[PDB]
């Protein structure tokens, strides 16, 4: 489950996200060395659940809302990767009345350039 | 109650609990919008059980 | 059990968005440190 | 000078993380490391 | 596996899809409660491939 594939359980192949594994002969056994992936250096941020444009509310899928203290952006939740927030990234859902602390905020349409 | 399944690997990390459920539901295929629609129901369920 | 890396301190409030965790963290008034749950199936034994 | 002490174990390094209503952490960076595991098949 | 992460193999980690488990200490042993959501109320609809 190491060797000849990606394992996904929690430290069972490795004390980390794991990539790999390679075996190692030894007398009356046999000695397994992982290749694991450890993050570091985290930083604290300004957070919204929702946001609301139009009066709707935009959730969004594959990432988090993040404030850089200039405008909002949506991040990986492992690596820091800031896109600008655009229509695409979010599914519009339910109503902004219904949810807590949803932010006004506006998302770019990439067709109104074009028109 | 705080870090969630990320202090598993490195020290920890700080996410307010009503954005974990929003993430545990998402692992389980319910689209994520189904929690802040009506989380006082789950909340009053979960003190019941 | 010792499985943990650091020990984090029990927070002061113990109502975050409505789910009411004071009957599985402890509580400084009462004077043993277990909670309210463990000290029941510590009694039934 | 060295000598035989007894005391009571430190179970770890006791550390506080505040806890915010709006915030997250996210790492900007990472590591990679190997570690090693050993078993016994044989008799 | 529990506890520290969200399982994703049937029945290994409480009755249903599961979300969390929460640990509590008994004397020679350990005690988990495991929290897992249930649907209910089907209705039968018409399909096509
Ligand atoms: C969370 O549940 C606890 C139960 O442990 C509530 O605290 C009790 O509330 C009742 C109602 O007045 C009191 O009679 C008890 O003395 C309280 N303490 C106990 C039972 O140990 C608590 O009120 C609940 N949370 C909120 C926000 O109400
Ligand atoms: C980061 O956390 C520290 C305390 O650990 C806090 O003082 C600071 O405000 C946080 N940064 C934010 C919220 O941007
Ligand atoms: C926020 O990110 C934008 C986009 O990269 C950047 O222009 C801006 O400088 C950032 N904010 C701060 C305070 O650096
Ligand atoms: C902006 O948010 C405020 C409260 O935060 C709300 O009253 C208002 O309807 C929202 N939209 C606009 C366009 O002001
Ligand atoms: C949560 O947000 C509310 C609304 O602004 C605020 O009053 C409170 O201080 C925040 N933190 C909590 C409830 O821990
Ligand atoms: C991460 O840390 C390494 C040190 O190993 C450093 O060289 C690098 O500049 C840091 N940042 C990134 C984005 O890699
Ligand atoms: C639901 O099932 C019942 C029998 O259990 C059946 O009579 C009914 O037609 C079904 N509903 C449909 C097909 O819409």
């Amino acid at each position: 489950e190491c060797v000849l594939g990606q394992s996904k359980r929690v430290d069972f192949c490795g004390k980390g996200y794991h990539l790999m594994s390679f075996p190692q002969a030894a007398p009356h056994g046999v000695v397994f060395l992982h290749v694991t992936y450890v993050p570091s250096q985290e930083r604290n941020f300004t957070t919204a659940p929702a946001i609301c444009h139009e009066g709707k509310a935009y959730f969004p899928r594959e990432g988090v809302f993040v404030f850089n203290g200039t405008s909002w952006f949506i991040t990986q939740r492992n690596f820091f990767s800031p896109q600008i927030i655009t229509t695409d990234n979010t599914f519009v859902s339910g109503n902004c009345d219904v949810v807590i602390g949803i932010i006004n905020n506006t998302v770019y349409d990439p067709l109104q350039p074009e028109l | 109650a705080t870090a969630g399944w990320t202090f598993g690997a490195g020290a920890a990390l700080q996410i307010p609990f009503a954005m974990q459920m929003a993430y545990r539901f998402n692992g389980i295929g319910v689209t994520q919008n189904v929690l802040y629609e009506n989380q006082k129901q789950i909340a009053n369920q979960f003190n019941k059980a | 059990f010792a499985q943990v890396k650091q020990m984090y301190k029990t927070p002061t409030l113990k109502y975050f968005g409505g789910f009411n965790f004071s009957q599985i963290l402890p509580d400084p008034l009462k004077p043993t440190k277990r909670s309210f749950i463990e000290d029941l199936l510590f009694n039934k034994v | 000078q060295k000598s035989i002490v007894a005391y009571t174990m430190s179970l770890g390094a006791d550390s506080s993380i505040a806890y915010s209503n709006n915030t997250i952490a996210i790492p900007t960076n990472f590591s990679i490391s190997i570690t090693t595991e050993v078993m016994p098949v044989s008799m």
